C-alpha cells in the first residue's frame, strides 16, 4: 500500500509549534500575557519538510496543553484569543483587543481537557509559498532598500493571544503550550532538499563554509 | 436523557488522532484554490525522479564539492576497476544521501522495491571503450576481478552507446550489508590526438514503480540558529 | 514392492505405503509471492529435485534420539547444496521418507514428527544467572545430524509427549518399517536464507526402546532419504 | 445541544471490555498476511490430536522420564493386573498432564465430553497374547479381578491387532471421582525364543468431536526467573 | 457452545504488563522518565500461553493506570510517548525525541480516567514469530559468533516512553501501571506446551536438572 | 466533535434504575437452561392456589 | 556419499533380486564405467 506517502499522511502529524511561559515573577512576560504570532516551523523538523515545495494549502487544527513548569494541574481560567491577520494584536492585559468579538477567543479551565480549534487557508493568494523570487509588491520605484527580499506577506497566517482571565495576576505559575496539525494538505512544485545549515528563519542563507550531505569515503573503489 | 457511559481514553490528547474541532472562523471562507501546475499527490511520485548520484564522494574540500557528482575514466588506466558504487540501499549513509530518493528515505523507516541506476558518459565524441557494469546480490561478496564479476548479472557497456545503460537493482528491502554496484574497465580507454586523456561518468538514480516505503520518522540536520 | 525412480536416483519402497501431508497441505511453487516480473527466481525440477539418501543412523538400546534441521541438511550436499549455497533467497517443500531395516524379532517404536522454527536451547548446568548458547555443530548439524541430550524435553524445555501434535508417523517394528511426511513450506516470509535459517528440523525419536535377544543385530540402521518438492533459489553468485 | 445522563460505570476501567480505542497509528498500514499453512482457530482443534498419556508416571530421575512415556508386558507377570490408568479426568493432576488436552484444561475450569484412548503395543511381531481392558463408571471401584471386570464394559485386546484398540470414554463432566480405565492380563505374554520376554504399551489419549471447556484460567509454572 | 477456546477468547483480556517506577528521590528514574519497550510477556501467564503457536498476528490495546504508591490520584499531566520501531528513545529528560512528531504522543491527567491507544500489528513480516530456528541475516558469513541465535528481530513493536509533563521534577511520587489486551489474533504451527521453568527471556534454555510435568504415584497399578 | 450537554441526574446512583451494565465475563456463555416442569411467571398464579 | 550424488540405485532387501543395474554405453577406440 502507497497511503503512507501521500502528503496528508506525510504532514499528517501534531507536533509543538510554541510554549509560553507566563511565570509569577519574572522579565519574561511580566505581563501575564503573550503574544504568539502563529509559526509553522516552531516544530525543529517541520520547515525542511514544508520547503520540499513551493506551493502549499492546509487547515490547521490547534490544540492548547496548559500547566505549571511541575505539570501540576490548578484551577486557572485562561483565554486563547484569535488575531486574524490584519486586526490589532493586545499591547497591555487592559487593551480593548481582549473584547474585541470579531477576535475569536477561547475560554478554557486549565482544569478542562485541552482547547481546540481549527483555522482555514487564511491567505489572500491561492497558496502559501516558501519561496519568493522578489521583492514585495508593490512596484516601482526603486524602492527603497535590498531588505525586503525573499519575504512574502501572503503567509500570514494569524496570532494567537495567550492570557490569564482577570484583572489580577495569577497565582500560579503557567505554561502553555500549543501544537499544530495540519489537515487537507495540497502542495506544488517540488524542489532539490535542503542540504546545508538553516541560518535565518525568512531567507534560504547559508554559511559560506559549506558541507557535503555526506562523505563517509576514502577513495571510490573501497566500500 | 440518553443513557452513556464514558470509556478510558476520555479526555487525552492523542497527537496522531485525526478528528475534527470546531472552526474558530466559521463565516470565513478561504481563498478560492486556482490551478496551479506541478502538483504533487503522492512522494513516490519524487522517488521516481533520477537524480544524481554521488558515487564519487571522496572529496570534501568546499571548491571540490562538484567533483563528487561525477568519476573519471582514465587513458591512464588499464583492464582494471573504476570504482565500487557503494551497497544499493539508497538509506544508508553514503553516495544515495545526495538522491532525492536517500532524501525521502531519511524521512521514513522502512522501504522495499526496485532501482533504476542510469549511468551517463560525458567524454569526447571521438573516445570509446567498454565498461563492464555488475550487480552483486546481498550476501555475495565484491568480485575479485573483472573476469568473475562477468559471471554474475553485468552488462558490457560501449561507448557507442553515450548513456542509455540503465542497470536496473532487481530488488532492496528493510529487515549490515546489500546488493553492490561494481564498474570494471573492459578495455582501455582509445582516444585519436587531440582529444583530453580523461573523461567524466554523471550517476543517476532513482526508484522503480514497485517502491514503496512505510514507517514515517522525522530526522533531519538543524533548524534556524 | 516396486522401483521408485525420480532423476538419475533410484530407491526401493514399498507400494503398500500410508503417506502423511504436513497440515493438509502440498508444496507449491510461490506464484504467491509478489514479486514477479521482473524477473521470476530459478526453478530447479528435473536435476536438483532427486533423491538424496543420508548416511544411515544406527539405533541402539541406549539410543536417546536425533534431529536434522532443513535446508541445513542439503546445504552441504549435492546440487542442491550449490544452489542453497551461492544464492540469496530460498524456499522449497520437502519429502522425507525415514525407513528401518528390522527382523520379525526385533521390537521398538520411533516417533518420526516435524517441527517447525526448532530452537534449541542447551544448559550451564541448572541454574543461571547467565547462559550458554548452543553452537553451530548443535543447532545446524549438516547431514550428520546431532543426537539429542535430553529427549523428553526434546532439547527445548517442551515435552515430547505431545510432539504428536506436529506432522508426525509411528514406526512400530512390529507394524510398519518405514514413515513418509511430506512438508510444505512454513514461514513468515515466502523467501527466507538458505544457510542461516532452517524452517523445520526433523526428529526420529525412540518412545519404547529397541529390543532384542542376545544374538540378534544389535544395531537397527535408520535411513533418511529425502527429495526436495517446489525448490526455488533468487539471486546470482560468487 | 443533545441531551444525555452520564450512567455508573462511567470512567471505570473493566480489564475484560471489548470496546474500540484510537489508534495511534492512523497511517500505518501494517504488513498484508499471507498465507501459513497450519493456522488453528479454535483449541478444540488441539484437544482431539491425540498425545502420549503418560499412563506410567512413576519414575522421576531426570535419566528415567522417558520411561513415563510407556509401560511394560511382561512374560513373568501371571493372569494379573497391568496398570490402572489414572481416573478419567483430564483436567486432574496424573497421567493426563502429560498430554495436549490435559494441559489446555490447565487453561480452563470446567469441560465435558467423550475421550478416546487408543493403545500401541510395541512388542516384537512373533510375541502374542491377550489384555482386557475395563472401563469402570464414576462412582463404581475398582474390579477386584479380571472377572468382576469382565461383567462390565471392556473390550478384549489380542496381538492379532497391533494398536486398533482405541477404548472409547463415554462421558466427562466438572460438578473427587472420575471413570476409571484398568488393563488386565487376559493371557499370559507368548513369545518364541529370541522374542524379548518384555515389551512395552504406548498409550494416546485425545477428546472427541462433542468435547468443550468453559470457564477460562490463567493457572501455570513459572516465568522467566 | 465453543467461542470460549476461539483463539480471541483464550487471549482476549487484559493484564498487566509494565510497572514504571516515578519516585521522588531514589536511584530507580531518578530524570523523571522511563522508557518501557513493548514486552507481551510481562504479564506472566502470557508466554507459556502464546508460545503454543509458532506464528502469531495481533492489535495490542494499552491502557495506562496512573497513581501514587498509596493509590491516591494527584493533579499531575503525564506524557506517554509511543516509539515506533526504528526510531530513536529519548535519553534525557530534554531529549528532542520526547518533541518528535513522529512520535505518538498521549497527553493525559492523572485525574482523567486511564488513557488507552492501540497498536497496530507491527512486524515487517507477516506474522511474529516466537520461534526463530536460526541465526540473525545477512548471511553469512561466518558470523563472528553463536550470541546472536534463536533471536527474531522482526517481533519489535515498538516502546512507551513515560514522563511528566514538565520542566521541573513533579511534586507527586508516581507509578503508572500498563495494561496490554491482544485483538484479532490469529496463530499457525501448534507445538507442544512448555513443560519445563524459563531461564532467560529471549531463548528456550532449561535447566540441566529437568522435571516432570507431574508423577503423584508409587506405582502403575494403584491409583 | 459531537455536542452534548449533561443534565441534572448525570452521576447519580438511582437504584431503581434498569439500565443495561458492561459484562463482566464477556466471553462466557452460561449453562443453556433445560425444561423444569412448575414454572411460575406471575405471583398471581399462587395467589389462585 | 559421493556415490550417492551420481546415478545409483538402492538396494533392499524387500527385493530378492530385482535389482538389475544398466550400463548405458559401452565402445571400442585404459579406463572405462566402474560399478
Amino acid at each position: 500500500s502507497t497511503a503512507e506517502t501521500t502528503l496528508d499522511s506525510f504532514f499528517s502529524r501534531a507536533g509543538l509549534v510554541g510554549e509560553i511561559d507566563l511565570p509569577l515573577e519574572g522579565t519574561t512576560n511580566p505581563n501575564g500575557y503573550a503574544n504568539w504570532d502563529i509559526d509553522i516551523t516552531g516544530y525543529a523538523q517541520m520547515r525542511r519538510k514544508v520547503e520540499l515545495f513551493t506551493y502549499m494549502r492546509f487547515d490547521a487544527e490547534f490544540t492548547f496543553v496548559a500547566c505549571t513548569p511541575t505539570g501540576e494541574v490548578v484551577p486557572q481560567l485562561l483565554q486563547y484569543m484569535f488575531v486574524p491577520p490584519g486586526a490589532p494584536k493586545p499591547d497591555s492585559r487592559e487593551s480593548l483587543a481582549w473584547q474585541t468579538a470579531t477576535n475569536p477567543s477561547v475560554f478554557v479551565k486549565l482544569s478542562d481537557p485541552p482547547a481546540q480549534v481549527s483555522v482555514p487557508f487564511m491567505s489572500p493568494a491561492s497558496a502559501y509559498q516558501w519561496f519568493y523570487d522578489g521583492y514585495p509588491t508593490f512596484g516601482e520605484h526603486k524602492q527603497e532598500k535590498d531588505l525586503e527580499y525573499g519575504a512574502c506577506p501572503n503567509n500570514m497566517m494569524g496570532t494567537f493571544s495567550v492570557r490569564t482571565v482577570g484583572t489580577s495576576k495569577s497565582k500560579y505559575p503557567l505554561v502553555v503550550r500549543i501544537y499544530m496539525r495540519m489537515k487537507h494538505v495540497r502542495a506544488w512544485i517540488p524542489r532539490p532538499m535542503r542540504n546545508q545549515n538553516y541560518l535565518f528563519k525568512a531567507n534560504p542563507n547559508y554559511a559560506g563554509n559549506s558541507i557535503k550531505p555526506t562523505g563517509a569515503s576514502r577513495t571510490a573503489i573501497t566500500t | 436523557g440518553f443513557p452513556t457511559e464514558l470509556k478510558p481514553g476520555t479526555n487525552q490528547f492523542l497527537t496522531t488522532d485525526d478528528g475534527v474541532s470546531a472552526p474558530i472562523l466559521p463565516n470565513f471562507h478561504p481563498t478560492p484554490c486556482i490551478h496551479i501546475p506541478g502538483e504533487v499527490r503522492n512522494l513516490l511520485e519524487l522517488c521516481q525522479v533520477e537524480t544524481i548520484l554521488e558515487v564519487n564522494n571522496v572529496p570534501t574540500n568546499a571548491t571540490s564539492l562538484m567533483e563528487r557528482l561525477r568519476f573519471p575514466v582514465s587513458a591512464q588506466a588499464g583492464k582494471g576497476e573504476l570504482c565500487a558504487v557503494f551497497r544499493a540501499d539508497p538509506g544508508r549513509s553514503g553516495p544515495w544521501q545526495s538522491t532525492l530518493l536517500g532524501q525521502l528515505c531519511g524521512y521514513y523507516t522502512q522501504w522495499s522495491g526496485s532501482l533504476e541506476v542510469t549511468f551517463m558518459f560525458t567524454g569526447s565524441f571521438m573516445a570509446t571503450g567498454k565498461m563492464l557494469i555488475a550487480y552483486t546480490p546481498p550476501g555475495g561478496p565484491l568480485p575479485k576481478d573483472r573476469a568473475t564479476a562477468m559471471l554474475g548479472t553485468h552488462v558490457i557497456w560501449d561507448f557507442g552507446l553515450q548513456s542509455s545503460v540503465t542497470l536496473v537493482i532487481p530488488w532492496i528491502s528493510n529487515t549490515y550489508t546489500t546488493g553492490l554496484v561494481s564498474i570494471w574497465y573492459q578495455t582501455n580507454y582509445v582516444v585519436p590526438i587531440g582529444a583530453p586523456n580523461t573523461a567524466y561518468i554523471i550517476a543517476l538514480a532513482a526508484a522503480q514503480k514497485n517502491f514503496t516505503m512505510q514507517l514515517c520518522k522525522d530526522a533531519s540536520d538543524i533548524l534556524q540558529t | 514392492v516396486a522401483q521408485l525412480t525420480i532423476g538419475n536416483s533410484t530407491i526401493t519402497t514399498q507400494e503398500a505405503a500410508n503417506i502423511i501431508v504436513g497440515y493438509g497441505e502440498w508444496p507449491s511453487y510461490c506464484s504467491d509471492s509478489d514479486a514477479t516480473a521482473v524477473d521470476k527466481p530459478t526453478r530447479p525440477d528435473v536435476s536438483v529435485n532427486r533423491f538424496y539418501t543420508l548416511d544411515t543412523k544406527l539405533w541402539e538400546k541406549s539410543s536417546k534420539g536425533w534431529y536434522w534441521k532443513f535446508p541445513d541438511v542439503l546445504t552441504e550436499t549435492g546440487v542442491f547444496g550449490q544452489n542453497a549455497q551461492f544464492h540469496y533467497l530460498y524456499r522449497s517443500g520437502f519429502c522425507i521418507h525415514v525407513q528401518c531395516n528390522a527382523s520379525k524379532f526385533h521390537q521398538g517404536a520411533l516417533l518420526v514428527a516435524v517441527l517447525p522454527e526448532y530452537v534449541i536451547g542447551t544448559v550451564a548446568g541448572g541454574t543461571g544467572t547467565e547462559d550458554s548458547h548452543p553452537p553451530y555443530k548443535q543447532t545446524q548439524p549438516g547431514a550428520d545430524g546431532f543426537e539429542l541430550q535430553h529427549p523428553y524435553v526434546l532439547d527445548a524445555g517442551i515435552p515430547i509427549s505431545q510432539l504428536t501434535v506436529c506432522p508426525h508417523q509411528w514406526i512400530n517394528l512390529r507394524t510398519n518399517n518405514c514413515a513418509t511426511i511430506i512438508v510444505p513450506y512454513i514461514n513468515a516470509l515466502p523467501f527466507d536464507s538458505a544457510l542461516n535459517h532452517c524452517n523445520f528440523g526433523l526428529l526420529v525419536v525412540p518412545i519404547s526402546p529397541l529390543d532384542y535377544d542376545q544374538g540378534a543385530t544389535p544395531v537397527i540402521p535408520i535411513t533418511i532419504t529425502l527429495a526436495p518438492m517446489c525448490s526455488e533459489f533468487a539471486g546470482l553468485r560468487q
